[PDB]
């Protein structure tokens, strides 16, 4: 069997094709003593109260080669327990993703981890195919940023692709601010991943932001409660549904950008007039930032007030889109004939980490 | 504190056809003349858990060990209607209430030799009776680490 | 064989290790005539009337080395008649102890003794140890002061160190007070130690202080007698468990201070949110003073009752635990492969006293 | 005379416009016997013994509005003696305070106490004024809790803003059991204000921290004496410097947070880079825990390191910046023109609470 | 222990234009009939503490009072270079070493009932000679509850 690597900004998640999600999910960290010689994942993460923790990927991108081997290390040997150089390797990459960086990639499997082949496969591509689509515009929200990329019979108009330094790592954040203005304090680390939990189970998107916050105010059916792992147990009120605005409003945070709705108009404007109805009609929602209930709502709402009138609009959320670009990965990855469309140990040799682009794209 | 116990190149190597070759389901290890760490017992790879805590337990209600479990669960991520199975490495140390203060003292004394030679290790448990051990409570334990 | 010394602020324990029990136990006092120029521990406590009686260590510290040396002279030549230049010692610490007496305690081992070897040993982490377990938290009571100390993975948590200066000693005094209201005068030093057995052998920890009040109002089901010395029989009632009960409300002996419950919940508050679980699980009694039949039952009720509801509360009151920090430490020296672990002289002299943080901690 | 009131954590100052310091001092406590039915600050201290003491201010917002009604019930009848209908009133408030809380003061002003007229003012702006500037950035540091508030053309930027829950209370208890180490007990809450008064008289900021500690186990140089209420005379040596350290590294109280050094700098750095260069040429210390010998150089010092190497750094340490916050708001309210600016109580029964917002912001 | 003695609405309203009104400076109290305590001067807001000591002890030097005074001082904070005009309030007992038995019993015994009607004095003093009434002294011990 192949392994599935999606190299997220935050998030690693790796497996076998042909599995139906990921085996393995942990944090895209490598800590180091401030004071072994490293940890990664989740043994950094439980550490992190005496390591320095470093993102190898930023914002999609890999900035740190020497931590990026360490992550994939980590991911075979440790979370996968296999040998690469048994495996072919299927590997994601965010949209936009330098040559060289890709080309440094290919290197590295073949050359550092000595797999028999491997693969690289667009983010956004994959979540694409995976709703059976080929021409549509993925709103990619991970941990560490969302992309909105228009993609046309296959392929990714990177002219047109808007990156937006915004997502979950992001709000966890955000939620930990406006929770302590509550009144409740989460200071460490460990109490980040309690917010980051908060988020996920009770946050959701507020169709009319307004109006919500208006029935917050005089009503305390908003409100939910939250056991946290001491046995105390908070209420959350308004921050359930503000902190996801962000993505809308990122002006919540301080920044000067456009939310994920305008962004994606944006995206689609940046498009040729003919493939816009395509794009408006073929909206699909992947990562895990989008797994917000009534997010899909909330960018028909805005998207249709932002196009023109007579512009259908369809916003698709997979079920599986917390993970979409993995299973896509998977399903490829997992089919007998794709096995001929590897690069080969063989043709690396011969033609140097560059193939992969003439192989993949 | 350190007893000075130290651990034997065949439990390191046993650890390594655990966690790369997924040999072996799991292993449990011994203080042999109170001076080493040594495998007592490896099981095949699809033994159950239930046979890992009557192995740990084989030689008696005061007698320590320690085993090293290849734990395999399953994980429903949130928002996900997909659950992907999950493979944890655990370490226990197993001493018994019932074990004399002498068995006590050793075995804890000398865990820490035992979790510095085998690097990895996600999860180390520390059991004293099967309440402890048993197969929820562990999963509680290595659940509590999994990334939301 | 090794030389195993434990230093408490009442009582000094010593003897060999690999002894299930050590051979002497005697006070940690030094004796000046107020009008041998010094006496020390039984010889100290016989000759009271006449001498100025000092303890060196208070509440678990060492304030006065002079004396201290005393106490360790006698040890060696009088209790255990042994040439400590012979054998190795490991010597026992209370937690918190200041750094600077601990190079202090090393310095005066290698070079006013002349001892081959030394070692030092946390007095609540040998306890954890000798129950089997690495991570718990030890509610440490001697006769001069009671700790709660905080043990993750064989570390002490200092931040989370809690220190009662209540103890035995405190606790010999309040019982004398509260017999001399019912009619029995104990005002002697001698007539002290009488009381100190009184208490040991009579006293108890009721489950329900109220309830167990009311039964003693109403029945003399719970009286006790004792023999004097002299032949004379007292009865003891409710002051067999209005003495330790200060224990649990210091304010019986005028403190302002929270009793070993609830500073044993307040340690666990103080330390991180994702080993609190470990620690109610494992919380370990050692110290003469937790001797009291019905002890562990009144902990574990009183945790219970502060904690979450969800969280599963364990006491463990080893049998030994009177000794459990000698006996630690005894079984720990006595073990071949523990020789290695030794500061030997010719370590001090290349390194001086700082070796001890090195190659104890 | 319009009343001033500034509403600390762990103090309440209060006074008349005009004056060059406040009137009234006092702890912000309310104390209720544990077995009048309520006491307030000093007589709340006085009785802690047994009293359960409670914080009204946690970190600078209000949790409890009974009990900050008491205090200001308290603050205006008792220390000042005067009645509230009589007097305009001006509160401050620390920064990020919530909306619903400034929106509840002015009700309870309004509605409970009448006052004719009232204003609210950010704590760290006011600082920020009285020192002749309207565009810098403030490390105001009380009792309870240290702030790094940027402010621009004379507002708070919001998003840049950032919480330390260390302070002077946090430091007296650190230096409490700093001094038990050396053999000091201090266990009562009345021996915890004799600490805080031996912080405030004997601590200060060293500018190298390992350098003073080579220097204080070389030399009795540094050591102070201090005497205590009873008479005895104690010796205080590396603990006056250790303890205010812990601001500079919160480690020390086992605090996974950056020092107010750090924070500084960080908060800095979430600004526009436009600004931070006004920011770090403009650094105004304010409140009672900035009040350590040594602290500005310290800060110099560490801010310069953190700081582009370009970039100029000025700290402005005044020397009435204990009341800094209550003096900017005594001259503020003490101005004739400033009457106009005052939320008058016929402007309240107009528009509400929500008038705060218009009228102060 | 107490006398029964009981404090008259006039000591209860003329203290409350000291507190809250500001209208006078100190009251004398003194034990009507062995009954109830009243009023037996008030002074202005101008009037100073050398005025108080005059008046407390103006009916002989076996004579008991109680006297309220809201004293005036100023209070320099430790690393301000400002001085701020500190008012608090005190009780005191006047009894004074050479008076009777007899009185001394009813005025030591009927301060609580005293203390308890007056609430919100910041300090009760206890005093038998001037040397504990003097201003100095008084300051003393109003100062012991300075918060630094």
């Amino acid at each position: 069997a192949a392994l599935v690597v999606d190299n997220g900004s935050g998030m690693c998640k790796a497996g076998f094709a042909g599995d139906d999600a990921p085996r393995a999910v942990f944090p895209s960290i490598v800590g180091r003593p401030r004071h072994k010689d490293s940890y990664v994942g989740d043994e950094a993460q439980s550490k992190r109260g005496i390591l320095t923790l470093k993102y190898p990927i930023e914002h999609g991108i890999v900035t740190n080669w020497d931590d990026m081997e360490k992550i994939w290390h980590h991911t075979f040997y440790n979370e996968l327990r296999v040998a690469p150089e048994e495996h072919p390797v299927l590997l994601t990459e965010a949209p936009l993703n330098p040559k060289a960086n890709r080309e440094k990639m290919t290197q590295i499997m073949f050359e550092t981890f000595n797999t028999p082949a491997m693969y690289v496969a667009i983010q956004a591509v994959l979540s694409l195919y995976a709703s059976g689509r080929t021409t549509g515009i993925v709103l990619d929200s991970g941990d560490g940023v969302s992309h909105t990329v228009p993609i046309y019979e296959g392929y990714a108009l990177p002219h047109a692709i808007l990156r937006l330094d915004l997502a979950g790592r992001d709000l966890t954040d955000y939620l930990m601010k406006i929770l302590t203005e509550r009144g409740y304090s989460f200071t460490t680390t460990a109490e980040r991943e309690i917010v980051r939990d908060i988020k996920e189970k009770l946050c959701y998107v507020a169709l009319d932001f307004e109006q919500e916050m208006a029935t917050a105010a005089s009503s305390s059916s908003l409100e939910k409660s939250y056991e946290l792992p001491d046995g105390q147990v908070i209420t959350i009120g308004n921050e359930r549904f503000r902190c996801p605005e962000a993505l809308f409003q990122p002006s919540f945070l301080g920044m000067e950008a456009c939310g994920i709705h305008e962004t994606t108009y944006n995206s689609i404007m940046k498009c040729d007039v003919d493939i816009r109805k395509d794009l408006y009609a073929n909206t699909v929602l992947s990562g895990g930032t989008t797994m917000y209930p009534g997010i899909a709502d909330r960018m028909q709402k805005e998207i249709t007030a932002l196009a023109p009138s007579t512009m259908k609009i369809k916003i698709i959320a997979p079920p599986e889109r917390k993970y979409s670009v993995w299973i896509g990965g998977s399903i490829l990855a997992s089919l007998s004939t794709f096995q001929q469309m590897w690069i080969s140990k063989q043709e690396y040799d011969e033609s140097g980490p560059s193939i992969v682009h003439r192989k993949c794209f | 504190m350190a007893s000075g116990v130290t651990v034997s190149d065949v439990c390191k190597t046993t650890y390594e056809e655990i966690k790369k070759d997924k040999k072996h389901r799991y292993v449990i290890f011994y203080i042999r003349d109170e001076k080493q760490i040594d495998v007592e017992t490896v099981a095949d790879r699809n033994a159950e858990y239930d046979q890992f805590l009557e192995d740990i337990q084989k030689c008696g209600p005061g007698e320590c060990r320690y085993g090293l479990f290849d734990f395999e669960y399953m994980h429903q991520c949130q928002g996900t209607s997909e659950s992907s199975k999950k493979q944890k490495l655990f370490l226990m140390s197993w001493c018994p209430d019932t074990a004399k203060v002498k068995k006590k003292m050793l075995y804890s004394s000398s865990f820490d030799a035992l979790k510095k030679s085998l690097v990895g290790v996600q999860k180390y448990i520390q059991a004293t009776d099967l309440s402890e051990a048993s197969r929820e409570a562990v999963e509680e334990k290595l659940r509590a680490t999994d990334r939301q």
